[PDB]
């Protein structure tokens, strides 16, 4: 939902 | 080493306008959302605004207290993010930080602006010793913290120096020591230091996500004695 890109 | 460098703060009159900048290096800026977060002595850490990617049509969201007054924007060809602040109030006084990545790994040094509901609760203070296991907790007034709150933990050391430790509940940020861990325990988010070290004396903040905004906790002062 938020920026969950690692 | 990633760097974020803010600029444009100062000393302004109520009703005034100001634009802050932040330039980034060392990571693919255009692939990550960016945020502005401010720290004030009275209101603590406060999330201000986010801006998403080009592929999201640069969607933006704002804290209710700045809506219609502040505008966040980015220029991916200059690896920069901006905050345009209109109709400034005394309440807007603070240190302003640009921050992002998984979700608050990287923080700039901050730029000072002087103008002249969900509550997230943390332990005010905790005291430990080197080599102890210490657990900090983060509770929400809404009910249980779950993995859909994407709990982050950030550390503040002198002087107003921030580094992200944990995002997405339990993912360590790159280069964060192994002794730091994130968990969910009895419907609270939790940060555990397994074998505390003297250098871990600091203020620890949690942040929780609620659909389209972040709420920061009040911080815990951790003292490491002996
Ligand atoms: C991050 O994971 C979340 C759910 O926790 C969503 O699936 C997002 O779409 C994911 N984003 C990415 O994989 C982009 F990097």
């Amino acid at each position: 939902a938020p920026d969950t890109r690692p | 080493q990633v760097q974020l460098q803010e600029s444009g703060g100062g000393l302004v009159q109520p009703g005034g306008s100001m634009k802050l900048s932040c330039v980034a290096s060392g990571f693919t800026f255009s692939n990550y959302w960016m945020n502005w977060v401010r720290q004030s002595p009275e209101k603590g850490l406060e999330w201000v605004a986010e801006i998403r990617l080009k592929s999201n049509n640069y969607a933006t969201h704002y804290a209710e207290s700045v809506k219609g007054r502040f505008t966040i924007s980015r220029d991916d060809s200059k690896s920069s993010v901006y905050l345009q602040m209109n109709n400034l109030r005394a309440e807007d006084t603070g240190i302003y930080y640009c921050t992002g990545v998984g979700q608050f790994a990287y923080w700039g040094q901050g730029t000072t602006v002087t103008v002249s509901d969900i509550v997230v609760t943390q332990e005010s203070a905790l005291t430990t010793s080197p080599g102890e296991t210490v657990t900090l907790t983060c509770r929400s007034s809404t009910g249980a913290v779950t993995t859909s709150n994407y709990a982050n933990w950030v550390q503040e050391k002198p002087d107003h120096l921030f580094t992200g430790l944990i995002g997405g509940t339990n993912n360590r940020a790159p280069g964060v020591p192994a002794r730091f861990s994130g968990s969910l325990i009895g419907d609270k988010a939790a940060l555990t230091i397994t074998g505390a070290q003297t250098e871990d004396e600091a203020i620890y903040f949690c942040a929780l996500w609620y659909s389209n905004h972040w709420v920061f906790g009040g911080g815990t002062k951790l003292t490491v004695l002996g």
